């Protein structure tokens, strides 16, 4: 449904 | 098919772009060359001929697809990948296309194999839980283009039954407005500045403008954006469009039946009362528009913006036979003046 | 069943000017296969694969010999590009996109995607960088993937289960360009030179060929350019393209049966009139393609922009048989000669 994609 | 006759008709409803003319009557005679008595050469492997259109907003675009399929006889179908979600998902999924490419064609395999396809808004499915509309959108358009044949029930399904229609026969438009394709030519073509005397040295914008720097686009440039190159490689052929020109403004708001003067004219001429734009004004609107940098989309604003206070106070007002629209009206310091 | 002999006159017709890399592909591929179909039943267990790593100049056919391999091998091929790839969970990318791309040629293979190929791009742009995602950090994840190994893959993309292909079978051919590489190795064996007075101008720039040197290259010259001894150690095979040629590019249009030339002169057959492309004509296209800097890649920009004209007014025309096309005519200066 909702992608939660973070890098440093 | 005449490759002087598609021009001519297509001069009538678009204006400003006549390389880009020349390379569809090319393309697409290529196209039918090939399916009616083609692929019966002493050389194999006959490259299929593709069009890939890149050019800025309210370019035309979607008007030049228009004014193709309603010249042409066979269908023709608009089917952007806004929405196109890869793997049968909740959204829609690709097969969709074909089928309505049959209900143009009204389930005529023999028609509909020679059909034209038309896609909008491409930059969005570019590369970058999961991505439904990302990359995965190449992966099922590549084996459309490459060629293969697919199965699709036909109405819908009532026995499992499918069309195999063929698609390698089947032309393919690819288009839309790449955002940030400017940056990338630029680097490959300013090569740098000199600092010295005998150097020349760049202005602000000389060679940096939309218009000429997309003619010498190169493949390896799109694949940065994010495209793939397999998808590329099958599309050789490239439709460069100017951004607009300033005589072809004035020529929008006077030839065209759905000019956005003569659609003014009519909403006052039910209220008993006439209009009137005299040249001078229309040239003066042509400056301002190129400076907004949206196309003839944007030209309503400049419109309204200017007979904002003309509308609004005309109702009020009686004994207003007729009004003269000044080239001074569009500057904006003198009101238009009223003819009773 | 085929054999060296026998792929390298089908690999010659579609490729010229490299010798060298035909005969280390076919023996490597011939021996590749050869494992599959006999696979573990001798004496001997668990073959070990032998990887390919290709390095050449832009535009040399790299890809072009991965192409034309698989349309006569038949086997699934994918083209992937190794700039987009970051290191293990960052913005840009993840290795396991590419284990899909190979089935997704066929979407559905159990024992027939293990005998596939693979193609890497640009494998010089993750040179470890000594001052990280883009460096080193990228090659130590590929290790695992050539050695061999399983990777989950939902088939289609939908079950509640993955499918499981194994990669030691799957043979990978990284193609590349290592641009500056000259001056590591020509100073470890032909001289240092290139500053001084007595030392060796770089002079012949393009009147010598720097392939030659490539021939000498070495594992140890590579682990100076960035890459990981262990890295290479997996790829013993190794392939060298010399140069392009300006006759080469004569004989690129000529000798092979997919030449541009060929296309369009098979174009105009079932049209009933003949085409001509005389010496004079092919020359200058190769001053303009060196120019570029852009190889074979940048030739149908040439040829597509000088024929716009002519083929948007063959249909038109009538009682033309034959067409000329002279030098002039490529600088743009002059019109084709027409006969009828
Ligand atoms: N070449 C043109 N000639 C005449 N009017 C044009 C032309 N291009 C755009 N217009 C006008 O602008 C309106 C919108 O044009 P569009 O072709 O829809 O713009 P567009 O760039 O194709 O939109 P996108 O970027 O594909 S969503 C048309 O209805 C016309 O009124
Ligand atoms: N011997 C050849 N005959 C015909 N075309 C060639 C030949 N060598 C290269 N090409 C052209 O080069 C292009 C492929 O270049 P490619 O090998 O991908 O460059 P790189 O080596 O940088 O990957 C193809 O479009 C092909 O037409």
């Amino acid at each position: 449904x909702x992608x939660x994609r973070x890098x440093x | 098919p005449t490759p002087h006759e598609i021009r001519n008709h297509l001069d009538d409803y678009v204006i400003g772009q006549e390389q880009a003319k020349k390379v569809l009557a090319v393309a697409v005679y290529n196209h039918y060359k090939r399916l009616r008595n083609g692929d019966t050469s002493n050389g194999v492997e006959l490259g299929k001929s593709n069009i890939l259109l890149i050019g800025p907003t309210g370019s035309g675009k979607t008007l030049l697809a228009e004014t193709l399929a309603r010249l042409l006889d066979v269908p023709f179908t608009m089917a952007d990948a806004t929405t196109l979600t890869e793997a049968g998902y909740v959204g829609e999924d690709v097969e969709n296309i074909i089928q309505k490419l049959l209900q143009k064609s009204d389930y005529d395999v023999q028609k509909a194999q020679r059909g034209i396809v038309y896609i909008d808004q491409i930059d969005k499915i570019s590369r970058k839980t999961r991505d439904v509309s990302g990359e995965g959108v190449q992966q099922a358009l590549l084996k459309l283009i490459e060629g293969t044949v697919a199965a699709v029930p036909p109405q819908g399904g009532r026995q499992q039954e499918f069309l195999q229609v063929d698609t390698s026969k089947i032309l393919f438009i690819c288009g839309g407005a790449f955002a940030g394709l400017d940056k990338v030519i630029s680097h490959r073509v300013e090569t740098g500045s000199g600092i010295g005397f005998g150097a020349t040295v760049k202005a602000k914008s000389d060679k940096a403008s939309e218009g000429e720097l997309l003619a010498q686009v190169e493949p390896e440039d799109l694949i940065k954006f994010g495209l793939i190159p397999e998808f590329i490689g099958r599309l050789p052929v490239v439709a460069t469009l100017n951004e607009l020109s300033e005589e072809a403004l004035i020529q929008i708001l006077k030839e065209p039946k759905n000019a956005l003067t003569k659609q003014y004219q009519a909403l006052f001429n039910l209220e008993g009362v006439d209009l009137e734009f005299r040249d001078e004004a229309l040239d003066a609107i042509a400056k301002k528009a190129m400076a907004r940098k949206t196309g003839a989309r944007g030209l309503r604003s400049i419109v309204e913006a200017a007979l904002l206070d003309t509308m609004y106070d005309l109702p009020s007002m009686e004994d207003v036979e007729k009004v003269v629209i000044d080239e001074s009206v569009i500057d904006g310091q003198s009101e238009p003046l009223l003819i009773y």
